[PDB]
RNA sequence: GGGGUGCCCCCACCCGUCUUGAAACACGGACCAAGGAGUCAAACAGACGCGCAAGGGAGGAGUAUUGUGACAACUUUUCUCGUACUGAAAGGGAGGUGUGAUACACCCGUGGCGUGCGCAAUUUGUGUUUUUGCCCAACACCG
RNA sequence: AUCGAACCACCUAGUAGCUGGUUCACGUCGAAGUUUCCCUCAGGAUAGCUGGUGCUUGUUAAGAAGUAUUGUGCGGU
RNA sequence: AGUUAUAACAAGGCUGGGUAAUUGAGGCACCAAGUGGGCCUUCUUCGGUAAGCGGAGCAGGCGAUGC
RNA sequence: AAAUGGAUGACGCUUAAGCCCCAUGUGCGUGAUUGCCCAUUAUUCCUUUGGUGAGGGCGGCUAUAUGUGAGAAAGUGUAGCCCUCCCGAUGUAGACGUGGCGUGGGGGUGAGGACGAAGCCGAUGGCGCGAGCCUCGGAUGGACCCGCCUCUAG
RNA sequence: ACGCGCAUGAAUGGAUUAAUGAGAUUCCCUCUGUCCCGAGUUACUAUCUAGCGAAACGACAGUCAAGGGAACGGACUUGAA
RNA sequence: GAACACAAGCGUAAAUGCUUGCUUGAUUAACGAUUUCCAGUACGAAUCGAGACUGCGAAAGCAAGGCCAGCGAUCCUUUGCGAAGAACAGGAAAUAUGAACAAAUCAUACCAGAGGUGUCAGAAUAAUUACCACAGGGAUAACUGGCUUGUGGCGGCCAAGC
RNA sequence: GUUCACCCACUGACAGGGAACGUGAGCUGGGUUUAGACCGUCGUGAGACAGGUUGGUUUUACCCUACUUGGCUGGAGAUUG
């Protein structure tokens, strides 16, 4: 809304908050990111230290669909099951089966304390996730 | 056209507007990063044993209270 | 005239009204402004002060943090004592990383739907601030909690990323244009 | 604006003394330093190694690090509108033990001694009293001393 | 009591501007009416208001409608931001306690230390427990 | 009636660190002409001075002081 | 798992006993404006015969302010 | 010893109205400790405005028709809920606040007008610190227009 | 006429030349209001009237001396008209 | 009161000077910390350390240049390290990639130096305008005025002499 | 072109200065200081020279005040009591 702007407060002040000595002029320091190495060096070095220069190898025709790999931790496995199933199964009983591809996940990382045993189907798995799920009474079935 | 070169006028008044802040207390940032390594490494082994004894002490204190209750 | 050398620089910025438009908040402010000025209870005066704070300064708490703090206190209780009431001026959010909690009594401004299900299913109760003033005036047998603010993304950006010993995240538009080699980086530590 | 190097105004600051030149004695060598002590930082000017900057001459600080031939000291320094805690590494020859707390420690030792004795004072000149001169002279500004001040 | 005109005693350099300094022998200034100058869009950040919350939100489309109809209603997402980071890359990927030298056994849980709102329990004001948020210094775990 | 490069329309509302202008009231506060870098010196970025928003706290002092006392160091006008 | 030929030292901890006037709010952030031509006086001063001249140190002022 | 006639500010002043010092009411070698004049300063009284403000009241049973009477809201900000008390108040560039003022149009709500709408005029007064609002008269006009809450801007 | 010429000189043309020139310079004769030193007269204006009838410029205004002041005031201080 | 490469200051006598003998601490040094300039940024220089291999000493010990002045970003070019074998599997131990897969060349990345910017926090750069143009500046010259009076001009005081 | 200077004469004598280096809407335009052109020196050149030479538009008052003359007419509580 125009009625909330500072322009409404400045009607009658003749300068609009820009001063009498150094006025409001057009581009007193250049346009855009000009002079980033000459008269704006301190600002660039202080806040954007990695702006100038190159780093690493190149990759033509990236095709981001080939590197799709979402991850989920062992601590969040309960959110993929029904509420009753979390407390229904333990150790030697029949365990729920979780398929990670249907829910949109690829790799199973093992972080935190596992709540309930289960059978998880995944494309990739971790060293720690494999050991923790096996001790708790579950298993991992590899997918494709 | 020539101009002024340098002056320290008004600088002391500006520095005292928000005061000369006191230095940090001696207990605040006391880390010996670049020091004498042989003594630094030895202190770590003692600190690890202190932490283990601290955990054990709370275990016995809790058990004694639970026995009384 | 008077000297008045440092008089202005001692004034504190204090606000006595809320910017909120919610009329249910204003009913709670009216209730606890009355209780704060008529009971000399430091608990009641604290609640009224916190009800006037902005949304950013009333951080949410997690159900897992409540359960851990409650257990650390109730393990030292006597034979016949009762567990206190956890009080937060803010929102309570569910945590899928605990899943197993005892019966808890929690009073808060707002509960998420999942958090309410977990608390009630474990045998606990969810209370409103008008229920707390009804059964526990002057705040006897209460535990006051706040909620975390240091993990926010805005806090990670405070400072300058290019000064020694900073560890500040820069405001990056093009992620690939601000990578930098492993060398040429600033010093990671300073005394 | 010309020639501001590491040792600019140090002609008389790092000069040694009259009839006191030489190198540090055995008493200096045998001094013991431990973390948490108060020391004074004064240059020696006969030892070129580990000599602090001219700003820290005469300053007093606390030691935070002990090394085989050196001591690390924390010293305050006001910059603009704040004071920065600086750390300097110097050799043991440019460092002296500080006596800035002996009065305080002596006060504590006296207090415990007073309590120990109690478990097992002064005359005020400000108050008045009688004075018996037995003789009284006169000051009169004789004309002789006026004639004296003529070289 | 207010309003209009005259008079007396006293007080009183010409407005706007640049400038260290303007009443200036510094510039713009005959009078009146009507016009006349920080706006719209897009990316990001901070403060404040509102909804939901480990999840939040779509867009494009479609389903049902002379009717306040270019409105309004409706549709484990199909996309995006986030819950995990790290390395140039190939790649890998984070809980606690106890006991031993992809090790073994448990799972109602702050890794330990210091300063710490409020609450709880004692003594007649003091000392104590749990400490929330925050900060300091030492571990540990992931690349 | 135009010439050290005619006239007409268009790109064109060309760019200007430079000159001129910039339209209601009351209230709470209130400066700087200095540091470092820049083909920089009629301009910027950077710190300082200022405002707003606060956070954490306290009720005699917590990490208080453009000031004294006592003790103990420094100096070459 | 530091030093010393070893009582003794270093360093990190645990458990019980005793402990310089007079003025007064301490600490920590975030976002941003104007400014970056100055000038005068006291005392100390450098260049110049000197200057209502040029250049500095300390403090107070005008600029921004009348009475 | 210099260039228009002209400056202790002018007139003037010489038992100074000049220079260096000393005193003070009524009564100056008998009242020991204020001869008198002028501030946006100090003390004190009244009023306004803002607070890092400080206290208090707010569960309305004492009794009462007309031909001692009106209010009282649990509250940042208004015609401030009311009553006491304390401390500050100037300011260029600049920042922020305001149940702060005004203009064209949208959604709501409530009115006004041929017994005279908008516009225009004024020794028409009243209210507000102010931006402004409102009544009055027209020996003006002849058909539309406004109060309040919100949304919007050429 | 003379020539150690700051720094003359040969088709970057040297020297000389009758005739010609609204070209630059010096002197002489004649002549005169150019001057000593100004005076008188004419026609058209200006000046007054009838008719007709603009512009430029215009902060506000319009007596001086001294003072101080942005160091040369109409406005300010004191004085004099 | 000599010397210590050079400018100056400080310092030093069984030495920091001179002679002599042996040597290569002028190497490497896991991104350890710090001072000076300072925005508490970089560059240059310097101080205190931990590890390897050493030099000189009978030893304690001294030494990672000659004390403090003597030097240089992004991009690009160029050099050095990733020797040979061992592992039934990428692990505490084998540099990585060229994206349909294989063999040999080639190119490119990651770490440490070198080629240079002296306007030295680092554009690639010759004149003239009296035929001249534009935006401005009394922040800045030429003429009046103002302060000063060296110079110019005009005078006093003392008295060696004429 | 000069200010200055230097000569010839007269005279009692041929002093020195200021007034925005008095005085350009009072004049004149010789000098200086545009555009044309020639010489010398300098420059590879375009061109330069506080070196010489010749030719090169001088605009407006009818306003206020000052000054010079010229007239009309009030006024003693200096217009009133
Ligand atoms: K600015
Ligand atoms: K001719
Ligand atoms: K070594
Ligand atoms: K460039
Ligand atoms: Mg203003
Ligand atoms: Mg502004
Ligand atoms: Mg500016
Ligand atoms: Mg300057
Ligand atoms: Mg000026
Ligand atoms: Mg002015
Ligand atoms: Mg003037
Ligand atoms: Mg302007
Ligand atoms: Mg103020
Ligand atoms: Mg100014
Ligand atoms: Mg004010
Ligand atoms: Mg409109
Ligand atoms: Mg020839
Ligand atoms: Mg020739
Ligand atoms: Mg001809
Ligand atoms: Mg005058
Ligand atoms: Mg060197
Ligand atoms: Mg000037
Ligand atoms: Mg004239
Ligand atoms: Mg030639
Ligand atoms: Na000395
Ligand atoms: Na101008
Ligand atoms: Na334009
Ligand atoms: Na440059
Ligand atoms: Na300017
Ligand atoms: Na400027
Ligand atoms: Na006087
Ligand atoms: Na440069
Ligand atoms: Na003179
Ligand atoms: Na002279």
């Amino acid at each position: 809304p125009t009625r909330f702007k500072k322009t409404r407060h400045q009607r009658g002040s003749t300068f609009c908050g820009y001063g009498r000595v150094g006025k409001h002029r057009k581009h007193p320091s250049g346009r855009g990111n000009a002079g980033g190495e000459h008269h704006h060096r301190i600002n660039f070095r202080k806040y954007h230290p990695g702006y100038f220069g190159k780093c690493g190898m190149n990759h033509y025709h990236k095709k981001k669909n080939t590197t799709w790999k979402p991850t989920i931790n062992l601590d969040n496995l309960t959110k993929l099951m029904a509420k009753d199933e979390a407390m229904k199964a333990k150790k030697g009983e029949a365990l729920p089966v979780i398929d990670l591809l249907a829910n949109g996940y690829s790799k199973l990382l093992g972080n935190g304390h596992l709540q309930a045993p289960c059978i998880v189907k995944a494309r990739w798995v971790s060293k720690l996730a494999d050991k923790k799920i096996r001790k708790a009474g579950g298993a991992v079935v590899l997918q494709a | 056209a020539k101009s002024k070169n340098h002056t320290n006028h008004n600088q002391s008044r500006k520095n005292h507007r928000n005061g000369i802040k006191p230095p940090l207390p001696l207990y605040m940032y006391n880390s010996k990063r670049g020091g004498w390594l042989p003594a630094l490494v030895n202190t770590r082994r003692v600190r690890k044993n202190n932490q283990k004894a601290a955990l054990k002490a709370r275990r016995e204190r809790l058990a004694a209270h639970q026995a009384a209750q | 005239g008077v000297d008045l050398t440092g008089v202005q620089k001692k004034k504190r910025v204090v606000r006595h009204h809320t910017y909120s438009t919610n009329p249910y908040i204003k009913l709670l402010i009216k209730l606890y402004k009355f209780l704060g000025k008529r009971t000399n209870s430091p608990f009641n005066k604290l609640i009224h002060k916190r009800l006037l704070k902005s949304r950013n300064n009333r951080a949410p708490i997690s159900l897992s943090r409540i359960a851990v703090c409650m257990r650390r206190r109730t393990v030292w209780l006597k034979k016949g004592k009762k567990s206190p009431i956890a009080v937060i001026v803010g929102d309570v959010l569910d945590d899928v990383r605990m899943t197993r909690i005892p019966a808890l009594r929690i009073c808060a401004l707002r509960f998420s739907k999942s958090a309410r299900e977990r608390i009630t299913g474990a045998g606990g109760e969810c209370l409103t601030f008008d229920q707390l003033a009804m059964m526990a005036p002057t705040g006897k047998n209460t535990m006051l909690l706040r909620g975390r603010k240091s993990g926010r993304e805005s806090v990670k950006h405070f400072g300058a990323a290019g000064v020694p010993g900073s560890h500040a995240k820069p405001h990056v538009s093009s992620r690939g244009k601000e990578r930098q080699r492993s060398s040429k980086r600033r010093h990671a530590f300073r005394h | 604006v010309h020639s501001h190097g590491y040792k600019c105004g140090t002609r008389h600051l790092f000069a040694k003394k009259f009839r006191k030149h030489g190198v540090p004695s055995v008493s200096t060598i045998l001094t013991n330093f431990k973390v948490g002590d108060y020391v004074d930082v004064v240059a020696d000017a006969a030892v070129r190694a580990g000599m602090p900057h001219k700003y820290y001459h005469g300053r007093t600080g606390i030691v935070w690090n002990v090394t085989p031939r050196g001591v690390g000291v924390i010293i305050n320094k006001p910059v603009r509108n704040r004071t920065v805690r600086k750390r300097i590494c110097v050799r043991f020859e440019h460092v002296r033990k500080s006596r800035c707390q002996e009065a305080f420690k002596q006060k504590l030792k006296d207090l415990e001694a007073f309590r120990a004795a109690k478990k097992a004072k002064k005359v005020s000149t400000r108050n008045g009293g009688f004075v018996c001169p037995k003789k009284v002279e006169v000051l009169a500004r004789r004309t002789a001393d006026y004639e004296a001040m003529i070289p």
